[PDB]
């Protein structure tokens, strides 16, 4: 967006020496076929386990029984003959 | 399966007094209650036999 100087104008570009025209043109680089080499193993001996863990520990229980329940020799009360 | 006279296992509850039971009465006392005496013996034997 330059302003044209009317007192000192200039013309378009003139030819100048050039950079040997084939040396600015590249070759198209020619890929050969390739292979991810080797026979891959199916599994890996991992350093960490792959499953979930638990944040807190919960107390577990198992039921037990008591035993054969016996009789008893109670201390027996007195007879309510109007004193009680 | 409930029984109206079942107080628990009879070899464990036969000599056991009841809950409040400061002094126990006798189950019968011609001179006193007679058919209440006979039904207090039938209710005890029904507890020891389980209906």
């Amino acid at each position: 967006m330059a302003l044209i100087n009317p007192q000192f104008p200039y013309a378009g570009p003139v030819p100048i020496p050039g950079p040997a025209p084939t040396e600015t043109m590249p070759l198209l680089n020619y890929r050969v076929e390739g292979r991810i080499a080797g026979i891959q193993q199916a599994r890996q001996f991992m350093p960490f386990l792959q499953g979930p863990h638990r944040e807190v520990a919960e107390q577990t229980y198992y039921a037990i029984g008591t035993g054969i329940q016996m009789g008893q020799t109670f201390n027996q009360p007195l007879i309510n003959t109007q004193e009680g | 399966q409930v029984a109206s006279n079942w107080e628990g296992p009879p070899y464990m509850t036969y000599n056991q007094p009841q809950a409040g039971s400061v002094t126990l009465p006798v189950a019968g006392y011609i001179s006193s209650q007679l058919n209440n005496y006979a039904e207090s013996l039938n209710d005890y034997l029904a507890s020891q036999a389980g209906v």
